[PDB]
């Protein structure tokens, strides 16, 4: 896709800071601009379109336009863990929209109280598997896959939408293996010193 | 007001099949209607444009065509499914009427092309009770639920507690990981977390679900392992609180 590209990396902020995503396109006659917001799983939503030059604020958001650079933008004040998704700017030109490629924009939460620590759930009788949690950490923490192909690590999830109750971050882990223990599943990760780990 | 709708939302089929998706849209007469395809990690292209002044087309070749058998009923077909055609198909509409308006897409349609069925296999569902380390150190109690060895990659999970669905404290995988990274039709695995009050968890009259839809195979598909027919369905796991 050339006529609308949105040539950036992924970007990532803390909640609460400003992120800003670019977008250039190719035809200056474009009459309408348009931003969607992609999460995973589903249909892009349209955030805003704008067709003036300048600024154009609807809450948390504000597109910006230039049509002699030919430039499109999207300015998001005050970001929420749910601003987390594929952003997608497209043009309309007699009817026919073009889209580009997206960036995906990570917001992270802000962890009052940490307390880090990793877990060990039980089976319900039924698998065969022991899993481990690393919970509570901080969102500065960063959860690496496993060395061993036979350990299987789900770093972040997604929190429902529908969800009344805060956001905790975790990290599950899992293995068949004889040799797992919680006190190593992590091992690949740098995790805070501070991390508890309980002893059975 | 104005909405709009496509069906099926996912649809797993073998190569050489018919394809036909639906869009209908309601509250605007004589709107521009939409086709786009997805692929992963690239925006959305556009396969047809039809309106008052006639139809646009994708300039690539495509293996598909549209039909508008009616004025708020656009239809997406195929005679005969490629492998390459396995996507995320996309309805639009944008109003013609004075002023702007629309520019609305539906719910979309995953389309997984299958060259074998036999590949296709429904999730194991397991759930794991929470820590007594973690109901000590917190008072709090986190589930683990795992959908695992499934393919194609697209399930539902939800979680159940005495009959409704819950959301608070529900943190799901966005999407599922390849259990086989090295390998092409690696089979998949999904992981969620369920987390309760130490209270809540310790009253053995509490019943917890994790339900996982997985979408498969078709009545009308043939089948003759003996394994039993991987057709969509539902697969859960359950637990029940514990004192202690």
């Amino acid at each position: 896709q050339k006529e609308v590209e949105q040539n950036s990396g992924p970007l990532s902020v803390p909640e609460g800071a400003i992120a800003s995503l670019n977008c250039t396109y190719s035809f200056l006659g474009s009459q309408s601009f348009f931003w969607y917001r992609q999460y995973s799983g589903k249909s892009p939503e349209l955030i805003m379109f704008t067709y003036r030059e300048g600024d154009k604020e609807d809450g948390r958001f504000t597109a910006q336009l230039n049509k002699a650079s030919q430039h499109v933008s999207l300015l998001i004040r005050d970001s929420q863990p749910s601003d987390s998704a594929t952003y997608l700017c497209a043009v309309n030109d007699g009817g026919r929209l073009t889209f580009g490629d997206g960036t995906t924009l990570t917001v992270k939460p802000n962890i009052q109280n940490p307390d880090p620590a990793v877990y060990q759930l039980r089976d319900s009788k039924s698998s065969d598997k022991s899993v481990c949690l690393f919970t509570d950490f901080d969102s500065q923490t960063n959860v690496s896959q496993s060395k061993d192909s036979d350990v299987y690590i789900t770093d972040k999830c997604v929190l429902d939408m529908r969800s009344m109750d805060f956001k905790s971050n975790s990290a599950v882990a899992w293995s068949n293996k004889s040799d797992f223990a919680c006190a190593n599943a992590f091992n690949n990760s740098i995790i805070p010193e501070d991390t508890f780990f309980p002893s059975p | 007001s104005q909405t709009i709708h496509q069906w099926p939302a996912t649809l797993v089929q073998p190569v050489g099949s018919p394809l036909s998706l639906e869009c209908t849209v309601e509250g605007t007469s004589n709107p521009n209607l939409y086709w786009y395809r997805q692929a992963a990690g690239r925006g959305p292209q556009l396969l047809f444009y039809w309106g008052p002044f006639g139809q646009i087309s994708s300039e690539v070749p495509q293996n598909l065509s549209a039909s508008r058998p009616q004025d708020r009923q656009f239809i997406l077909s195929s005679k005969k499914l490629l492998l390459s055609d396995s996507g995320f198909y996309l309805c639009a509409w944008s109003e013609t009427g004075l002023g702007m308006g629309g520019w609305q897409f539906g719910e979309g349609s995953r389309l997984t092309v299958l060259e074998d069925l036999k590949n296709v296999f429904p999730p194991e569902v397991a759930v794991f009770e929470p820590s007594e380390a973690e109901i000590s150190h917190t008072q709090k109690a986190t589930l683990v639920c795992l959908a695992t060895g499934f393919y194609p990659d697209h399930v539902e999970l939800s979680w159940w507690v005495n009959g409704k669905e819950v959301h608070s404290g529900v943190c799901t995988d966005p999407q599922p990981l390849k259990e086989q990274p090295a390998l092409n039709d690696s089979r998949y695995a999904l992981s969620s977390r369920l987390r309760v009050s130490a209270t809540f968890w310790q009253d053995p009259r509490n019943h917890f679900r994790c339900q996982v839809q997985f979408y498969g195979l078709s009545e009308n598909d043939e089948w003759t392992q003996d394994r039993a027919k991987p057709v969509t369905q539902i697969v859960s796991a359950e637990a029940w609180g514990r004192a202690d």
